[PDB]
C-alpha cells in the first residue's frame, strides 16, 4: 500500500 | 582480484545471505522530526525516512524527505531524497536552491506499474513553465536530449526574490524498473559517465540530487557504484574497495539504501566493469555507449 515493505 | 569475490558468491549462490546480513548490520538512528505527526503527509512511505542527524533542513517548517550521504574518503557528497509528492515539489527544488545542487538524477518513472511513484514536478513544456508559489521558485525546461533509455533535459531555476537563476541538468533514466536493475552494466556506467561528465558532480557544487520512488533502492545502486569507483582511484587500487564496507558505511546516512540482493549483485558488476576505466582503459568508456544503444 504506502508501505515500502 | 576483486573480480575472485564475485566469482564465488556466484557459484555458491550466497548473494541473498549477503544480503540479508547488510540489513542486519546497517545502522539505526532515530527519525524523530520525520515522524511527527505535522510531517506525515510529506513522507511518501511510512517506513521511508531520514535519520534526523543526516536530514536535509529547508530554510523555512524545514523538514523534507532527504538525507545527505557525506562519503568523507570518497570526497563526494550526494542527497538522496524520494520522488516528490504533489506537496513537496515546492520544498524539493527549495531544497536544490539552498544545497546549491547543479543535476538531479531521476532513477524512476512517474508511471511505474500502474502505481504512481512520482509527482511530475518538472516543466514537459518549455511554453509552459512551472511557478512554486509556496517557496517562490520558478522552473523553465529551456532544451532537452533524448535518447533510447534515458533523457537529460536543461532546466533553469529562478529565484522569484532575488531574481538569480541557475541552470540544473536533469538526467532521467528510463528503462529502470522498481525493485529491479538496469539491462547491462554498460547502460547503467555509460549513463553514471553522462552524469559524470557533465560537472554536475564536480565539488564546487553542491551535492547531486539523487531521487527514485522512496530514495534507497535504485538511488541506493547508483551512489554506491560512484562511490566505489571514486575509492578506486584514489586508492590507486582496484581489489583494496570491498563494497560491502561502502556500503554500511553509506547506510549510516540514510535507511535501507539498495533494495534487493540482485541490486547488490549489479552493483558489484557495474564496479566491476567500471574498474576497466578505473585502471588504465579510458577507451572502454567508448564500448559502453555503443553497447548501450542510446541511439534511436
Amino acid at each position: 500500500h504506502e508501505y515500502y515493505r | 582480484e576483486m573480480e575472485k569475490e564475485f566469482e564465488q558468491i556466484d557459484k555458491s549462490g550466497s548473494w541473498a545471505a549477503i544480503y540479508q546480513d547488510i540489513r542486519h548490520e546497517a545502522s539505526d538512528f532515530p527519525c524523530r522530526v520525520a515522524k511527527l505527526p505535522k510531517n506525515k503527509n510529506r513522507n511518501r512511505y511510512r517506513d521511508v525516512s531520514p535519520f534526523d542527524h543526516s536530514r536535509i533542513k529547508l530554510h523555512q517548517n524545514d523538514y523534507i524527505n532527504a538525507s545527505l550521504i557525506k562519503m568523507e574518503e570518497a570526497q563526494r557528497s550526494y542527497i538522496l531524497t524520494q520522488g516528490p509528492l504533489p506537496n513537496t515539489c515546492g520544498h524539493f527544488w527549495e531544497m536544490v536552491w539552498e544545497q546549491k545542487s547543479r543535476g538531479v538524477v531521476m532513477l524512476n518513472r512517474v508511471m511505474e506499474k500502474g502505481s504512481l511513484k512520482c509527482a511530475q514536478y518538472w516543466p514537459q513544456k518549455e511554453e509552459k513553465e512551472m511557478i512554486f508559489e509556496d517557496t517562490n521558485l520558478k522552473l523553465t525546461l529551456i532544451s532537452e536530449d533524448i535518447k533510447s533509455y534515458y533523457t537529460v533535459r536543461q532546466l533553469e531555476l529562478e529565484n522569484l526574490t532575488t531574481q538569480e537563476t541557475r541552470e540544473i541538468l536533469h538526467f532521467h533514466y528510463t528503462t529502470w524498473p522498481a525493485f529491479g536493475v538496469p539491462e547491462s552494466p554498460a547502460s547503467f556506467l555509460n549513463f553514471l559517465f553522462k552524469v559524470r561528465e557533465s560537472g554536475s558532480l564536480s565539488p564546487e557544487h553542491g551535492p547531486v540530487v539523487v531521487h527514485c520512488s522512496a530514495g534507497i533502492g535504485r538511488s541506493g545502486t547508483f551512489c554506491l557504484a560512484d562511490t566505489c569507483l571514486l575509492l578506486m582511484d584514489k586508492r590507486k587500487d582496484p581489489s583494496s574497495v570491498d563494497i560491502k564496507k561502502v556500503l554500511l558505511e553509506m547506510r549510516k546516512f540514510r535507511m535501507g539504501l539498495i533494495a534487493t540482493a540482485d541490486q547488490l549483485r549489479f552493483s558489484y558488476l557495474a564496479v566491476i566493469e567500471g574498474a576497466k576505466f578505473i585502471m588504465g582503459d579510458s577507451s572502454v568508456q567508448d564500448q559502453w555507449k555503443e553497447l548501450s544503444h542510446e541511439d534511436l
